[PDB]
């Protein structure tokens, strides 16, 4: 009939507005069955059959009107029940029984029964995060039925939000915060950003609730490193509070986390909330991509070496270059570049840190044609700094400045072993800003060739450092030599008292010692809804040089290169630093493909070492 | 539950399997020995509600918990140039996902449901059918219905439920609901096939006495299948006795020997061929179980006698010998006849174990065939056409997807060489009459009959091509001809024509829409 | 276990009864 | 953080514990180029009441 829709036409006359006919059985039958009080019963007796006869009845009920403000009165009774001598009330009682007929009566009227549950929800709490629990898990259910709902549902709740001061003021208990933590994360999470992340209503209001509740000292590490994992739907249509944002997630990094982990091993309870917050933080960032975010991470990442399993964030550095948008990512890539650029005092080691552990992987796997605006962008102010800021050399200072060069000259190497020279050449070169934009290439390779090679000064305040740096050096000649100049008659360093391959290899080191689903979805549902190499790394150049030799390889009997003539006069002399030979030695090794012609020739150098020498240590290691 | 629902299957860390939990639902069916002990230790159980056993409300919380997760879940197929006949092919999951996770249920629950006495199961024995039934009435097509109402009524006999039901009201309902849907799915068994058709074969043979004695001829030819393919499958023997004996012990012999002549030779070939469930103990178990009737009831398996020409098939299938062939040697040409090897030689080809007695068997039929066609240029095979291809048709759709491959470019070479001129008049009109008269015909080998549908569509093709239609129009046979056969077969009372009519003109769809 | 096999006959639209005795022998 | 724990364990027994004083230099060189004046607040506040603390026993 409900479906006919004629239930008024035989609907008994109804004295009040309300639903008498059907409300007074209502609570006759649910309220006196289910009771054991009042008749000494345990329990009285009900059926399976009884139930599902009492959801059809419920639902008939729901086809009547007027009765919203009596299942509220009805619901709001904390009479307690005696069972066996345990108590419980029994308005909650029949919800928890019937959450199913109650949250399709809710849906079907929503911003009058919401207004009314949330100004009588000041003193209690609990069923109200139930029926919203319903609410949610049904409509997300329904998701694919009706859309409309949860945003509507979150309109009324944010067009009144106010009353939930209850709630999250700090004063209340802790229970109090972090159930109406959940309850606005899950509204949140079914919610789409742009119904609230626009500047509306509540949204600066819940904001403030969100900030002063991640401001409240009430709260400690866990809750707040709980809570910050709804920051996706805050990085944006945020303008004034990133600032905000920024000082108070500082003070709370500041007054919450060391800067080493390990100094509390595995099992400190603060080392493993320490892991399980920058893993929330990681996976909401990840899902953001917010460069505020990203600028914050890329500093509490780069602080320390090997201190916060940096491969993890490797990984999300690949992760968000294999996606985001082209536009996105660039701002992102110029927003991690403005401080790395800055003069932020920053110890060496630190900034070098900055760029390694992360630029590297993230251009590496990051899609092009978006790297190419932010290289026109850059390119201007990085040859400006190449090409000044050598003068001083008496403090660490310009130790951090040629750190930078480093990083300069290594980021040119892993950019340019990615791009052919089309819009970057002479004289056809759309992207050169330095001469016109529209010619010029060849100056580069002078100043990164003239920074390589350089006569060993007897001092050196910075052996490892000028070292790495000449090395970096040689690794940007490495790419522009795979993309540029791959002809024949190649270049080799050393041509007449400069030594540069001595500022390239460390000594006086022990080397190379002795040898989808309808269930799978119901089941997120539900989820949902509870909220739930040695020998390799002692160099670096290895692998560009095996890359350079199946280059030429590509470019290709007893014919012999000059370049590897004299790395046959290399290695056959023993006076040369056995150091040096060896290294060489390594390199040949990882390329015999090449020499299997020659090595014949190759015969007499390595022959001539190592007869009744040392290899690091005494004849048997992991070389042979 | 639903998590469970994703195991691994299995078929007739490391990644877990379900069986990995199923000792634990016993174990939680069966925790009484555990939960003694908690409150033997514990003294709360003063001012506690209950200290009772458990056990039943465990039984309870899984059942309401496999109900509407059942409820939840749905499962449907999809299909998909060419038609396809019967309605269990072309059959395609529209989520294959859910048919997956529900094969993991049903056999993790499979073991644990019947381990515990159904006193627990008793207030569901109706009401969890009830759904069920439906779930069975939209989706007729589905093994988990039989095979779980079979260890249902295996528990409900162990509570025994239908025990004095009216001629209690709910009973009468209950009883008469079952009754209806246990005939109407007796009468829907034949369309079932393997994994399907065995399912179903073990539901409609354990259901109790208070059922069989309502009606016993129309489960006469499904006790007879299910003991021929008992010897296939032993359990279906075991089921099948037990549920004689259930019935048997319960009902007079009054009603049933009327059926006893076809009731029981099924059971001659188990003991006739040998000296968890085996053969041997199945023997054993009729052994016993015969002895147990008298004389005259026990003589009615040699009722199975009217077929005795075709056990014989000792008919000489060219009553002359026609297959002369002298063996090649150095000083002596014997002179063999080839006739009396076919019935035997038929047997292997279609019954033979180790799987490669078969093949062996199809290359000396090759050989053979071919020899006889090669002898053929000097008398009429006639009788051996009729005899022999039928078996040869009846070998075109085995499950060995090697056998149709050997075999089909022949069946297309021999549809070529057929319909050729030469060979279009008074000798391929007993290989046409003989192929089409059999395979299409047959209550069984719906396979059989879509491969005869193909192998006509295609023997459109040079049947104009070989033959003027001047020539079609000399000849007796010609599409007027097979125009009348076809009409013939299509008005025959039996459906089974009726639907090869249909069937056949569905596949020259695509072919016979060309012709102007 | 796994498949024993001894001819795949050669195909065509007609058979060959140009095939020899040893062929027929072996089965 | 360290500051803080150490402040317990020496007022606890009223004693030097230089490995106090290499926690609170870690905590301390940590402020040369970050702004972490917060923290920087909170160690210079842990230095006086160690400094209290010094004022109190022969430290």
């Amino acid at each position: 009939l409900h479906r006919a829709g004629l239930l008024h036409n035989i609907l008994p006359s109804q004295s009040t507005d309300l639903h008498h006919s059907v409300g007074t059985e209502l609570l006759s039958l649910v309220y006196k069955g289910i009771a054991p009080g009042d008749e000494r019963q345990c329990l009285p007796s009900l059926d399976l059959s009884c139930k599902q006869l009492a959801s059809g009845l419920l639902e008939l009920a729901f086809a009547f009107g007027g009765l919203c403000e009596r299942l509220v009165s009805l619901l709001l009774n904390p009479a307690v029940l005696s069972t066996s001598v345990i108590h419980f009330s029994h308005g909650e009682y029949f919800y928890s029984l019937f959450s199913e007929t109650i949250n399709t009566e809710l849906l079907k009227n929503l911003d009058l029964a919401v207004l009314e549950l949330m100004q009588s929800s000041v003193d209690n709490t609990k069923m109200v995060s139930a029926v919203l629990n319903g609410m949610l898990d049904q409509s997300f259910r329904e998701r694919a039925n009706q859309k409309h709902q949860g945003l509507k549902l979150a309109t009324t709740i944010l067009q009144h939000w106010k009353k939930c001061d209850s709630w999250w003021a700090k004063d209340s208990p802790l229970e109090t915060k972090m159930a109406v933590l959940a309850l606005l994360a899950k509204i949140l999470q079914i919610d789409s950003s742009v119904s609230f992340n626009t500047s509306h209503g509540s949204f600066p209001e819940v904001f403030t609730t969100y900030i002063s509740l991640l401001a409240d000292t009430k709260l400690d590490l866990h809750l707040k490193g709980q809570a910050v994992t709804l920051l996706p739907f805050f990085t944006s249509l945020t303008g004034g509070s990133l600032e905000e944002l920024r000082r108070v997630l500082e003070q709370l990094i500041v007054a919450h986390f060391p800067m080493q982990s390990r100094e509390f091993p595995p099992g400190t309870p603060r080392f493993n909330n320490y892991v399980d917050c920058m893993k929330k933080f990681l996976d909401a960032l990840e899902l953001s991509q917010s460069p505020m975010l990203l600028e914050l991470m890329t500093e509490v990442l780069c602080r320390e070496q090997q201190h916060v399993m940096e491969e993890l964030f490797q990984s999300s550095f690949r992760r968000i270059a294999r996606r985001g948008s082209c536009v996105t990512q660039v701002g992102l890539l110029e927003s991690v570049y403005e401080m790395f650029r800055k003069d932020d005092p920053r110890l060496s080691f630190t900034r070098q840190s900055f760029v390694d552990r992360s630029l590297l992987t993230l251009l590496w796997h990051c899609s092009l044609d978006a790297l190419r605006e932010f290289f026109s962008t850059i390119v201007v102010d990085a040859i400006d700094v190449l090409k000044s800021r050598f003068t001083k050399l008496n403090e660490s200072t310009f130790d951090t400045q040629i750190t930078k060069k480093m990083g300069y000259y290594k980021i040119l190497d892993v950019m340019y072993s990615r791009l052919p020279k089309d819009d970057v050449h002479a004289k056809e070169s759309k992207i050169n800003q330095v001469f016109h934009g529209s010619e010029l290439t060849k100056t580069l390779i002078k100043l990164c060739y003239d920074a390589f090679t350089e006569n060993m000064a007897g001092e050196n305040q910075l052996l490892e450092r000028r070292r790495l740096y000449h090395c970096a050096a040689y690794n940007c000649a490495i790419s522009v030599i795979c993309c540029v100049f791959n002809e024949l008659k190649f270049y080799q360093g050393f041509l007449f008292s400069e030594k540069p391959e001595k500022n390239l290899l460390i000594f006086e080191n022990l080397i190379d010692l002795k040898r989808d689903s309808t269930l799978s979805e119901e089941m997120s549902q539900f989820d949902f809804s509870t909220g739930v190499m040695d020998e390799l790394n002692r160099h670096e150049c290895m692998a560009p040089l095996t890359a350079l030799v199946k280059h030429m390889h590509r470019s290709l009997p007893r014919d012999l290169p000059s370049w590897m003539k004299f790395l046959h006069g290399k290695l056959g002399n023993p006076i040369v630093p056995l150091n040096i030979r060896l290294f060489l030695a390594k390199l040949v090794i990882n390329t015999e493909e090449v020499f299997r012609p020659y090595a014949k020739h190759w015969l007499s150098p390595l022959l001539q070492l190592a007869a009744s020498e040392n290899n690091g240590g005494e004849g048997i290691h992991y070389m042979v | 539950l639903i998590r469970i629902c994703s195991k691994p299957v299995v078929l007739p860390w490391k990644v877990p399997t379900y069986k990995d939990y199923v000792d634990l639902f016993r174990h939680l069916l069966s925790s009484d020995q555990m939960m003694d002990s908690i409150l033997a230790d514990e003294a709360f159980f003063s001012v506690n509600s209950s200290s009772e056993s458990l056990n039943h409300l465990l039984y309870d919380e899984f059942v309401k918990s496999v109900l509407k997760i059942v409820e939840k879940l749905d499962l449907t197929l999809e299909i998909q140039m060419i038609p396809t006949s019967d309605p269990a092919a072309n059959l395609h999951p529209a989520k294959p996902k859910d048919f997956s996770a529900f094969i993991n249920l049903v056999e993790f629950c499979r073991e644990i449901l019947p381990e515990k006495q159904a006193e627990f199961f008793e207030p569901w024995v109706y009401s969890f059918s009830y759904e069920l039934i439906l779930q069975s009435t939209r989706l007729p097509l589905i093994s988990g219905f039989y095979k779980l109402l079979s260890i249902t009524v295996r528990n409900a006999k162990k509570i025994k439920y239908f025990e004095g039901v009216s001629p209690d009201p709910e009973k009468y309902s209950c009883f008469a609901l079952f009754v209806k849907f246990g005939k109407e799915v007796a009468v829907k068994m034949k369309q079932y096939k393997d994994e399907l058709l065995a399912s179903c074969l073990t539901f409609l043979l354990s259901l109790p006495h208070n059922i069989i004695e309502l009606d016993v001829r129309a489960y006469v030819p499904a006790l007879q299948m299910a003991f021929k393919l008992g010897l296939s499958y032993t359990p279906l023997a075991e089921v099948g006795l037990n549920a004689l004996e259930e019935w048997s012990i319960y009902i007079d012999r009054h009603v049933m020997q009327p059926y006893y002549k076809d009731i029981l030779p099924c059971l001659d070939g188990y003991l006739k061929t040998s000296a968890a469930i085996s053969l041997e103990e199945i023997r054993i178990r009729v052994v016993q179980m015969l002895g147990s009737l008298g004389g005259q009831i026990n003589k009615n398996l040699l009722t199975v006698t009217s077929s005795d020409e075709m056990m014989k098939s000792y008919v000489a299938w060219d009553r002359e010998k026609r297959l002369s062939f002298a063996v090649p040697f150095r000083e002596m040409k014997p002179v063999i006849f080839l006739d009396v090897f076919l019935p035997r030689v038929t047997e292997l080809a279609l019954t033979a174990s180790d799987r490669q007695t078969k093949v062996a068997a199809c290359e000396l039929l090759h050989s053979m065939v071919m020899f006889m066609l090669g002898k053929a240029t000097q008398p009429p095979m006639y009788q051996l056409y009729k005899r022999t291809f039928p078996v040869l048709l009846r070998l075109a759709c085995d499950v060995d997807q090697v056998t149709r491959q050997l075999y089909e470019p022949l069946v297309m070479q021999l549809i070529h060489w057929f319909t050729n001129n030469k060979k279009f008049e008074s000798q391929d009109t007993v290989a046409l009459l003989e192929a089409i008269l059999d395979g299409i015909v047959d209550p069984v080998d719906s396979t059989l009959r879509d491969f005869c549908g193909r192998c006509i569509r295609e023997f459109l093709k040079w049947s104009i091509k070989q033959i003027t239609p001047q020539q079609q129009e000399k000849s007796p046979v010609n599409t007027k001809s097979l125009f009348k056969r076809l009409y013939s077969l299509a008005l025959h009372p039996n459906a089974f024509k009726r639907l090869g009519a249909s069937l056949a003109f569905n596949n020259i769809y695509r072919e016979f829409r060309e012709e102007e | 276990a796994q498949v024993v096999l001894y001819r795949s006959y050669r195909h065509g639209d007609l058979p060959d009864i140009q095939i020899k005795h040893s062929s027929l022998i072996t089965p | 953080n360290p500051a803080e724990n150490f402040r317990v364990l020496v007022k606890q027994k009223k004693a030097s514990f230089e490995e106090a004083s290499n926690q609170l230099i870690n905590h301390i060189e940590q402020f040369l180029d970050t702004n972490e004046t917060p923290y920087f607040m909170k160690s210079i506040d842990c230095i006086r009441a160690f400094r209290e603390e010094a004022i109190k026993f022969s430290e």
